[PDB]
């Protein structure tokens, strides 16, 4: 609605995924929650667990 | 366009309101607590079509 960058790390905004409109203007958090199953894979790669 | 007032007033843990409206957007049961429709959706002409 306001065309505006916003940007962050913050608070109870832990990984959210949702399906947010394509005109907003904001990026937060740091790696996807695949990008986090992918670590997890590398995880499961060290013990071949 | 009914869509603002839905996310304002959504946000209180409010649950399920049947309203009238053209949101195909309404089977997102995360970013919405409160939606039920009262009329199909526009997707919802699909099993019409499978008949």
């Amino acid at each position: 609605q306001t065309l505006t960058p916003i940007l962050g790390i913050h608070g109870g905004s832990s990984m959210i995924m949702a399906d947010k409109d394509e005109s907003s203007m904001f990026f937060q958090f740091g790696p996807s929650i695949e990008q986090q199953a992918s670590v997890m894979l590398n995880i499961m790669e060290e013990y071949d667990w | 366009t009914p869509t603002p007032v839905s996310y304002t007033a959504g946000f209180y843990r409010i649950p399920v309101l049947g309203l009238t409206t053209r949101m195909s957007i309404y089977s997102d049961k995360s970013i919405h607590l409160s939606f039920l429709r009262t009329v199909p959706p526009y997707s919802h002409q699909s099993s019409v079509w499978f008949e």
